[PDB]
Parts: structure tokens; sequence; C-alpha cells
């Protein structure tokens, strides 16, 4: 009962693996240097006693399908990612990603993700946004999705401004405990 | 300089300290007390005898105090609270040369109680010591370069740069926000920008519009020539100036590329004084700096996660999650370019042409322990799943055959 196994899904574009090498590193996503490994262990503290939260990364995309779900068994606790202005990723997350983690995990609790919520206040991302005619996902419709979708939680962060990052982690970690 | 003015400066920064949970800095606050009131008392004629020099087993920082322009048992009460501090900042290891003084005293008093008790407390310094040793249960703190960028805003902190000691397992988030939160309110919010690059700030690429606060986390830096000592949490934590972080560049002028032309530099900043300190956060007096190759960070890389995954396995009880955590990132890459990018880039025998010999010698030595190391560490997983993980580690174990293969074609050699 020495690790938390939490495993992160989402989709490839959303920022989820700079969200989790940022946080790990305890560094600002330039500042981190590239690795060609995958997963992520940082040292988190229950009661005083050292505990490893360990987190997995996967990669989002359809021709790994088959083998995503063999890192399921033993979870104790999923974050499905989405950012904030791609709304794809966040329809994804409705149609493919709890789909996927409920029918395989039915009992292991999940969290809603919200990424690069800093370019939410950005005014070329807005303006791109705007070219598609789609605006910005807002922290009420991910409540409602959360809510919806039975979600433990949503969180919101910003890897580049650091807002909300820690919770992000401090709320995986309280939903791992079961 | 002056003594009561460094006295009462020193007490006001102690207590200050104990209400902000410093607790280590107001310990260190006593004991520069103490040693400025031994000085001092030595000073004048009043015959330990020494001066300031009889607590240097606690820090060299003291010495500081002999820069001076009061009896015996205030001194010992400026013991009494250094040592609580030390309890209450759990650095057992020093409380013993704290009370070793203050033995002395009672010897001569013939006050056995008072012995009976000093040397029960030593005694349950060192127990306390011997139960929490190297067990990562004691937070002593997080570290962070911080400079500040400023010329019409800062007062005696513009243009330097401090190592700040954070709380326990303070992270980049809490001590950004909280520096921006305190010097916002002194200059407005709206002038107070963050420089999250980690290179040497230039003041003239700053607009001199806005004050400038950089912020970088750092570790305790030690070479190989350190670890004789630093063998203990406390001791990697205990009297010392050197800091190290890195920094990724890219062989044009990026901070990240791919792996052929990903390199980075290392820095090493030297502060003023040792931590711990009457002060959490003292300043930088110089650094050091080194680059490392896009082959030589593939090294660096490469032998660090043989190093972790031989060290999983041979834990007394093996962690079974955070062996397939490191595991898994190893054999089955899939989001980031995985270890074969490396073999890819440096060990091809055309790509190898490009670097000298010997790095491309070291690093094929590597990857053959790397090979090694992802099998022991697949053989220790065998023996700890149970039915759910028998197809996981069945996928490992093809991945790992497949990578074995795959390197095995590029080193023109047979890895087994």
């Amino acid at each position: 009962m020495q690790t938390i196994k939490c495993v992160v899904v989402g989709d490839g574009a959303v920022g989820k693996t700079c969200l989790l090498i940022s946080y790990t590193t305890n560094k600002f996503p330039s500042e981190y240097v590239p690795t060609v490994f995958d997963n992520y262990a940082v040292t988190v503290m229950i009661g005083g006693e050292p505990y490893t939260l360990g987190l997995f990364d996967t990669a989002g995309q359809e021709d790994y399908d088959r083998l995503r779900p063999l890192s399921y068994p033993q979870t104790d606790v999923f974050l499905v990612c989405f950012s904030v202005v791609s709304p794809s990723s966040f329809e994804n997350v409705k149609e493919k990603w709890v789909p996927e983690i409920t029918h395989h995990c039915p009992k292991t609790p999940f969290l809603l993700v919200g990424t690069q919520i800093d370019l939410r206040d950005d005014p070329s991302t807005i303006e791109k946004l705007a070219k598609n005619k789609q605006k910005p996902i807002t922290p009420e419709t991910a409540e409602k999705l959360a809510r919806d979708l039975k979600a433990v939680k949503y969180v919101e962060c910003s890897a580049l401004t650091q807002k909300g990052l820690k919770n992000v982690f401090d709320e995986a970690i309280l939903a791992a405990l079961e | 300089s002056t003594p009561e003015l460094r006295r009462t400066w020193l007490e006001s920064m102690a207590k200050i300290h104990a209400r902000n949970g410093d607790l280590s800095e107001a310990a260190m606050c006593y004991i520069h007390i103490a040693a400025l009131i031994a000085e001092y008392l030595k000073r004048k004629g009043y015959w330990f005898s020494m001066g300031w020099p009889a607590f240097l087993s606690i820090t060299p920082n003291i010495k500081e105090e002999g820069a001076m322009k009061y009896n015996e048992n205030i001194l010992v009460e400026q013991l009494y609270m250094c040592v609580e501090f030390l309890w209450k900042s759990e650095r057992y290891e020093l409380i013993a040369d704290v009370n070793k003084p203050i033995i002395a005293v009672f010897e001569k008093q013939r006050d056995f109680k008072k012995l009976s008790d000093l040397y029960y407390d030593i005694h349950r310094s060192y127990l306390k010591v011997a139960e929490v040793v190297n067990s990562e249960k004691r937070l002593f703190g997080r570290y962070y370069r911080v400079a500040f960028y400023g010329q019409g805003f800062f007062e005696e902190e513009e243009g330097k740069e401090y190592i700040y000691k954070e709380p326990k397992l303070t992270g980049l988030s809490e001590i950004s926000q909280r520096l921006l939160k305190l010097y916002a309110d002194k200059f407005g919010a709206d002038n107070v920008k963050i420089i999250q690059d980690s290179n040497k700030v230039n003041p003239k690429d700053l607009d001199p519009k806005y004050a400038y606060i950089q912020v970088t986390y750092v570790t305790p830096f030690f070479e190989e020539k350190e670890i004789e000592d630093r063998k203990t949490d406390f001791e990697m934590h205990h009297n010392i100036n050197r800091f190290v972080f890195e920094t990724p560049f890219t062989l044009s002028g990026k901070k990240h590329g791919g792996v052929a032309e990903q390199c980075k530099r290392r820095t090493i900043l030297t502060t003023s004084h040792l931590f711990p300190y009457v002060k959490k956060r003292i300043q930088v007096i110089s650094q050091s700096s080194t680059e490392l190759n896009p082959i030589e960070v593939a090294i660096d890389e490469m032998s660090k996660k043989v190093s972790e995954l031989n060290q999983l396995c041979t834990m007394e009880e093996v962690d079974m999650i955070r062996l397939q955590l490191k595991l898994q990132g190893s054999v089955s890459v899939k989001v980031n370019a995985g270890p074969m990018a490396y073999a890819r880039a440096f060990l091809e025998e055309t790509n190898a042409k490009k670097y000298p010999d010997n790095q491309v010698k070291l690093l094929k030595e590597i990857f053959r322990q790397f090979a090694d190391a992802c099998g022991q560490a697949l053989d220790v997983n065998e023996r700890l799943i149970k039915e759910d993980q028998l197809e996981y580690q069945e996928e490992l174990r093809s991945h790992y055959k497949d990578m074995l293969s795959e390197l095995s074609t590029v080193m023109n050699e047979q890895i087994t």
C-alpha cells in the first residue's frame, strides 16, 4: 500500500503530458528537459508517512485502443483530460473516454480535468475559435458534464500559469483513497 | 555589529520564524545569540571560554558574530531555546552538540538530576534519529532560486539572486503566487510579472515599466567527493550552500527540440551563507555552469533509468506499482519518443560517425545495462502479479523482446 496508481487519459493535443511533467518536475512548461520515457512519479504525504503517486500516461490515439486498457487493472483513480479551448477534446470526453474507462473499470473513480485554461483569456486563441464559430468551454459547462457523467469532481488548471495545478492532484489523491 | 542591536534583532527574528513555522531558522537564531553572548562574555574577561567558536559544531555561520562592537545563566537559556526548536524542526542530530556545553556547567554544580535530564534528552534525540533517519519522513524543505529585477521598484533586492528555503513540500505554484501576491500589493498588481525562463536574466531585454520576479526550483547539489559525508537525510540539508538546476536548449536556439538537437545546461548556485541560517532566504554569490551534448543528454537520462530500475528491484519489499510505472515507461513507451529514439539517433552505424567514439561506446554499454535492467524488472514483476495482470505482463515481455531485437539490429550485436 505504498503507491497510488492514477491513470491519465485524453486526446493528444490537450497538453496532458506537458501537465504531468510540469507538476512532477516542479517546473514551468518551457523549462523541463524533454524526456523519451513515459510515466511520472511524485512523493505525497499522507498523515506524515511518505507515499508515491504514480502517474500512468496513456496515448489517446485510436491505434492504441486495443492495448491501452491492459493498463487499467489496479487503478485507484482516473484523470480524464480535455483542453478548454478544444471543443473536440471535450466532446471526446463524453463520446470516447468516460465510456472506455467506465466499461473496463465501472467502480473506479475519475475526475474531469480541464487544461490550458490560460488560453481562455487569450485574444488570438479566442479569435481562432471564432473563425470556426466555436467558443471556449466554460467551467459551468464542464461542471454540468461532470455531474452528468458522474465524475467525482471537475478541476481546471494551467500548466503555464500554475493556477489550479496543485488542486488537481490534491483532488486526485483524495479520490484515490476511495 | 553592535551587541544589543544584533541580539534584539536575532530574538525578534526567532519569534517571527516561530510564528511562521520556520523552526530551523528560529533554532539558528538562538545559537547565534548564544555565540554572541559567549564572544561578548569572552571579550570582557569572564572566563565555553573560546567565544563564538564554541558552537562551530552546530554551524559555521556563527563566525559572523565575531564582528562585534549577559551572564552565564542566560547563555544557558539561549541554548535551552535552541534545543527546543531543534526538537520541533526535526534536526535531532544537533541536540547533542548543543547540550554538551550545558552538561559541563552542571558537572561543576554536582546537579545530578539535571545531569540525568540532559543525558536523557540527548538519548531521546538519538533514539528519534535511529527510528526516523533515511525514511523520507522528515521534510526539511524545498529550495527556489528567486531573482528580482526592476530598478524603479525594488529596494535592497533589486538585481539580486536568492535561494529561498520553503517549508516541507512547497511547490512551484505556491511560492510563485505567494511572492507575486506580496510584491503585487507593494507595487500594484499591474506592474509585476513572473520570469519563467531559467536562463540568467538579461536586464536589457526587460521593459523598465515593470517589476520582475524570476522563480526556479533548485535541489541541493553534491559531487561524488561529497558523498563521503551526506549519507543522511539530515546531512543533505545541514550546512549546504550549493544548489542545482538544469535548463534545456537546442543546437539552433530553442528550448525544446528532437533528440538529436536537444542539449541542456547544468547550473550550480553557491550561496553567501550555509542553510540553515537565521533567515529563510540567502543571497547567491556565484554561479558555475556546464553544458551537455545531445548524445550526453541521452547518456545522462539512460544512466538514471538503469539506476531507477535497479534500485526498485533490489528493494527489501518490491513496490509493484512503482516497478510497473517505470518498467512500462521504458519497454512500452507510446506518448514520448521512447528510449529507442536514442539508439536510432546516436548508435546506428551511419549516425555514430558524427560523435566521438568514446561517447557512443559509453552509450552502447548503458544500453546493455538497460536491457539487463528491464529484464530483471520483468522477472520481478512476474513474481508479483496476480491473475488480473497476466496479459499486461505478457505484453510488457513482447515489447521488451521487440525492443531487444531492434536494439540488436542497430548495434549489430546480440542483446539477450
